[PDB]
């Protein structure tokens, strides 16, 4: 098995797929054998008469490198290369199905977690990517030089479409760029989506007109079926709605790719929610680390993604991963393999979970203008948050260290900002 | 009435010092000034009218400042925007206002 | 070994790259099918050269391809087809 | 929190939805507050001015009872109640979105573990469910008074479309009921799906001519996008294929339900692969349990379901759940909740994994006739598999206890059958 | 050979298609026998039993005039007749396949060319022709009395779709009626088509509202495949775009002809780009001369066509062949045949390649008011170039000789125009 | 120019597209400047304000080597590299458009002559490629171990569709694998396509019945319009036709690539004709080389391709390119570069032009079983042809030298085969 | 009546020596033999019934002949065919007839 699926002297070709697997093998199995097995399940499973009709070699998965984990015991990293022939072109689903379809179900490993994939350039070009990307997103929105502002309507359930739209209006008009559906809401009896849509669209139109600023609300189109999701997306289009939302991980990667195609062709900005993700990623010792899901998402296509409320190094790592077109390998931020996204646009990172507008200078320093900030809702509050955003943007923009002066900028801003003076009081 | 502008328009009207410092840091990262003017500002309106060339050979913000004097002086009832373009990243990173009627 | 190969492997070793070799017959070579060769675990030029020549002699009349490997990155930095059956 | 969401005395409405949570809170946090929080993050999250424009009271996650886990420390079972109005009708995606969207990322829990839901008969009644059901499938296929036989094609990849179909034909003429795609094979460059389907279809036809028993192969249709799935499914149907195969976790639950509808309208049997399910179930402290996935899928619809090779208790519980119309709560076999499905048709379980025909009599003992046994393969081996199956069924019918007599049974069966005798030699 | 494919005394029928060839034969083969052969392989190739079941003599390509090329050795001009029945109604591709498909491979010719065809009025008719032509295009654009003026958008590649719409805006507000894509731009990954089209569209609407005169940009719809190519044409129509681009050599004929019908059906002007045009006609000894291509285009259909930069006499030849509806046979202009065009509406030629604004008097006295004068770049330069144009148009119309007074008129124009003064300064 | 485009020390990346340009600079033009200039023409051409809104860096074409031609004067092979990012994905039309769209017209170069291109792996993976490939072709057609036979109906014009079938029928029954349309013959007024379809199809069907071998004809679908080309296409489908034919030079590449997509979707072999080529290739000092077109084609997708009756060394070069997955650089056989195709299936060579079967043992030697043979027409003749082919296959597999021993084989085949005895007797 | 077959069908029925030659050539090119059959011969009917194994550990043609003899002893009224598969090129490379009823 090691003799068949451990080739320590092999080095991957640029057209291979490299998968980093963190594993704590079951007692009695040496670590090398365990990495040969891992390589085996996903790239062969396993004799049979049919075996020799084909050239086995071409279609094997090699674990070309095994190391232990620094400062952990019973722990190693496997780095395994994959021939490009193994997967259908442009299909995230198939990739996942081959790599992690059954290796997870194996017995010898006590716990396994997929760490990162290095999708070969060639394989990246088979996925259209984010429907618009950051740059096209900025151009369509015509907003520049500051991280975006997003808020969620509360409570998550009970509001009338007319009242819900009320809330959305107050949130936008107070000076938030963006509003969002809650991931849960698709057609609940209390709110059916089409009346939701017509209300909230008219609210964004009126906030547009009054502001003179392009406004955006994330309309969910996660739907029980493909055809349903097509209708909601269509009906978002027809109302001039500049953005929608989907819950990829629940609904599907194939549906998400579908949405990617539709929106790309229809020029529609896409936001992606990140429901369920903790079911897979929460545990550092098993499952899949979220950076994989991020890279798979951007291969599938999406212009936004929840990046969490914030390990900060691994944040920066995979956030870069899903912005910068080229990343170098580095283990302090977690990055396992150098990846080239072939000029492909990156995705906007979205910060949520009580962004605590007194922490907003922290986030602005962390992430840069290429990032979206989400509050987790009255017009003064949204004004205050926007003021602060702008005030901190100016301060870094004249050269000020945001970190150390964030409070000083807030007080300055609140001097000339009543609403922000009151929000600071809070 | 409440019409607002996309970047910085929640802050006080940019004083000469503030615009100068915006440009100064813009150039610290290689951004060369742009100037465009429009009688309106509509959120749908991406484009404005260009100020007879972009100042790619920028060395000091003061030139752009006196440029904006003159843009005023000929289009003093029109909106004035400044911008910068990242030819490396192929991203526009600045767009904000310096003049209102 | 040819001079041009000698001068390549010198350049590769000077930089600190490791040396590896892969072999395949004419039909697998057609189909970009290669197999691992005996590992050359030696940084000295003389011993490397000797083990390469021994591996060439091992697989007479098969395609042999020489490569440059960066241990730290674990990535390939050079491709070179050194020998052909004829 | 507890003052509003903990209701230890509340009894749940038939029209509520109940979720089972095993969980370990972080040190310091009391269990009650931990369950209260769990419930909150699933229902309402957290005040705003819009809160009290609804009857806030109406739309809770009501954590209404708790216990510690016997023989474990800091691990407690929570049951939470959910009004029916919380959810859209017919949307598997939505139910999973709210149950587990974000609660798994809630910090104060050490670990969280979703184990069961009891879908109210009303909420059941809106899903289409399996396209045909067990009985209607058996009626279609004519296969009676026994489990069905499946062999997966090996090696998973490499085989030419022509060879792949050759192997199919071998396996089918030897007497297997079915043959399946590897979940991975969708369009790999060395096999274009269309040529594969043509090969397979012609092979089944000619085997069915030979044999006179309904033959079909489980053709995978998982595709990068919805349109590609619909095309492949159209094609499949144009050849008279009786069944297809789909990978609902990888592809998703929306795309799955689409396919289940389309099949219901197109007469086409549906097979479900559970690839990746390990990523969600394997660990015993975190994740969503395979039974819940089974609920959610049979609500969605599918005629087969992998269920493992075979804790035997859990296996037997959740296969009965997915087979029978009414089951009763049994903590020993894992069935927390008493569920009724209002006569909605069942699904056939599938067991795979190199299933060691020596152990098959155990498998018939465990599972009963309405099941499918898949094997991970030449014509003689399939004939040996079939004769052993038929012998075993005959023996069970007669009265010989399968557990104590299986070896002997295989003795007598092999004495007159040479292919079985050779297989048993192995 | 001669005895069947050489008919010196044959006067062609009105309905005949005539194709003039220039050829240099191999040492040994006499000119007449080369002529019989050239005739031959284009129609009949070469005997078989299926022969006397046919009227060969009817569909024979008859070589009825051979002459030597004046002042040249080993070169001669051939005229060969080809019954109208020989090509498929309204099919450009098939005529080029027939006439020019393999005849270039006949070993007995050192070098060959197709120099002209006579498209007989009857074969002229069938082709849909330009979508709009000159007079309708002028109508649709409301412009008369002067030739239209364009700039090419530079740099050819590297812009962001926002920047490319900026540039376009500045060129259109300059005083050019038209702008254009670069032929090397259809979907480049850093800047996608749908962003481009939206941007450029916006930019034109802004130009039109600014000037109140018809403004437009030649947009590029050339695609990998027909279907996306319709989709581009559709999207462009959706934005009120006047006119588009095509590359009739890299995507071929049946593509442009599709677009010709589609344009005529859609009221959207068509441009034709000539990428690769030098591959065929460039040398003096071989290939096909460019007026054949032009004529074939006129048949197939396109509003616009590049003519290069500018020999002269042939230039005017094929320019005329693509504007007037009867041109007498004129050797010295390279018009080998008389072309009754059936009233077929003419094409506006497009002159490009750094048009060197100083030289427009000669240009447009060459090409006339019915010409499009495309420039290879800020607003002042374009205004100057419109100045100069209008000055020269007035000066001819009132009676002034441009060829001699071009400098005088230009200067006089520049006296009141500081922008044309700054332009003559450079 | 030379200061920038000419980057002697520049190492090509795996992600660049490499081109070989034989060119003859005008006298007084230095070679180095000529190569810079050619690199600019096809990358950027040529400053205006917009030039510095883009990083010119990333998007220049780089001439990294020049050499003088051995045994020729003033002629130099140029190699230029391009970044991948210049190219829309999956558009051969864009390939051509950028490489060859303006270079050919460049005025500094007396003659420009494209030779060779390298496609990087990533740009490969973006195209579909041949609809089925060699092996899937052979699998659908169920013939093995031999190259195939093809005859062209003659006379190309005047055979009534009934007659034309009648000829088809005699050709096929005498033992040809394939008959073919001629590039010209598409719906002529004497031969409307519909009726031709119907009769030829029924003739294949009845021949298949009589002979019991899978027969096919190559059905032209080149049509004036995309939609015409479609309807032709489907109606060839409805008759079960296994294969069709398209002239793609005349029609272009975008239509062809559509057709390859259609056929891949519908299971239909796509034969390629390769007319109008000597307009480009035959000349040796200027134009594009047949290997390039063949690359380009097959990237578009096509099952068969003419390669010539047979420089034998260039023939071997491009043939070995258009069939094998990996080929190595050979200037002796004209392959400048080293190419890889990542298991993308190859395309079958076709030889036509009076194959003259007494030379057939040579052709089998040259090409091998993976090839197809076109005859330039009665049932005994076709029989004789087939008998020879089979005899030579047999002899070659017997180890007997084909070259030396052709005449002896052919005698021994004729002794027992009266119809080959007569054919040899001619 | 006139029924033909795919490869070599227009040659005289192969003699054992000729079949050996063909098998020999297969061996030296490494394409292990596959023997398959069907009581009828239909061109549409792509597949045939394989003769209980493909002989990968083939060293001599005489084993493949002896296999063929066993098949005709059991199915002498059935067409018999031998195939060669190139596991490296992933292509069927041989297919011709050896027996007819």
């Amino acid at each position: 098995y090691k003799l068949t699926y451990y080739t320590p002297d092999y080095t991957p070709k640029d057209t291979d797929l490299l998968a980093a697997f963190r594993f704590s093998p079951q007692p009695g199995v040496p670590a090398d054998e365990a990495g040969a097995a891992i390589a085996a399940e996903s790239s062969t499973g396993t004799t049979v008469w049919t075996d020799l009709l084909t050239d086995m070699d071409r279609y094997k998965g090699k674990c070309y490198h095994i190391e232990p984990v620094q400062g952990e015991e019973n722990s190693y990293f496997a780095f395994i290369a994959y021939p490009l022939d193994l997967f259908e072109e442009g299909s995230v689903t198939n990739i996942l199905t081959s790599i992690v379809g059954n290796v997870f179900g194996f017995k010898a490993i006590r716990s396994l977690r997929l760490e990162d994939i290095r999708f070969p350039v060639a394989l990246v070009k088979t996925f259209q990517g984010p429907p618009h990307g950051i740059q096209v997103e900025r151009d369509l929105l015509n907003k520049y030089g500051r991280p975006m502002l997003g808020c969620t309507i509360k409570p998550k359930l009970g509001l009338s479409a007319k009242n819900y739209g009320r809330a959305v209006y107050e949130c936008l008009r107070g000076g938030l760029d963006f509003t969002k559906d809650d991931e849960n809401i698709n057609s609940q009896p209390f709110q059916r989506w089409r009346d939701r849509f017509l209300f909230v669209a008219d609210a964004i139109h009126k906030s547009q007109a009054e502001t003179g600023e392009i406004k955006g609300h994330y309309l969910n189109v996660t739907a029980p079926t493909c055809e349903e999701m097509m209708k909601r997306a269509e009906f978002a289009k027809e109302l001039g709605m500049p953005i929608i939302m989907h819950d990829f991980l629940t609904a599907g990667f194939t549906a998400n790719t579908t949405l990617a195609k539709w929106c790309r062709d229809n020029g529609v900005l896409l936001h992606i929610h990140r429901a369920m993700h903790a079911v897979i990623d929460r545990q550092r010792n098993h499952g899949i680390h979220f950076r994989v899901l991020a890279k798979c998402l951007r291969l599938s296509g999406g212009d936004h993604l929840h990046s969490g409320t914030v390990d900060k190094a691994s944040t920066l790592g995979f956030v870069d991963l899903m912005r910068e077109d080229h990343i170098e390998a580095d283990r302090s931020r977690g990055v396992f393999f150098t990846q080239d996204w072939a000029s492909m646009p990156g995705v906007l990172p979205v910060a949520s979970g009580g962004i605590h507008v007194w922490h907003m200078p922290a986030l602005v320093e962390i992430f840069g203008d290429d990032s979206v900030l989400q509050f987790g809702g009255n017009a003064p509050g949204a004004t205050a948050n926007r003021v602060a955003l702008e005030a901190c943007v100016q301060a870094r923009n004249e050269g000020r260290d945001l970190y150390r002066e964030g409070g000083d900028i807030l007080r300055e801003a609140g001097k000339w900002s009543p609403e922000l003076a009151a929000a600071l009081d809070l | 009435k409440e019409r607002r502008f996309e970047t910085f328009s929640y802050l006080p009207p940019l004083s000469d010092r503030q615009i100068a410092a915006q440009i100064e840091y813009m150039i610290e990262q290689g951004f060369h000034p742009l100037i465009e003017f429009n009688e309106h500002s509509n959120p749908e309106e991406f484009y404005w009218t260009m100020w007879k060339l972009p100042l790619f050979d920028c060395k000091s913000p003061q030139q752009v400042l006196d440029e904006v004097r003159e843009c005023r002086s000929e289009y003093g009832d029109c909106y004035i925007r400044v911008a910068g373009f990242d030819n490396i990243k192929q991203c526009q990173t600045v767009s904000f206002i310096v003049h209102r009627p | 070994l040819s001079s041009e190969v000698i001068t390549q492997v010198r350049s590769l070793l000077n930089q600190g790259y490791r040396i590896g070799t892969e072999h395949a017959d004419k039909r697998r070579f057609r189909t970009s099918s290669w197999q691992p060769c005996a590992p050359i675990q030696s940084t000295n030029e003389r011993q490397v050269l000797s083990e390469l020549e021994n591996c060439l002699s091992e697989h007479e009349g098969e395609y042999v391809r020489l490569l440059g490997i960066d241990t730290n990155t674990r990535s390939r930095v050079f491709e070179a087809l050194i020998q052909r059956p004829d």
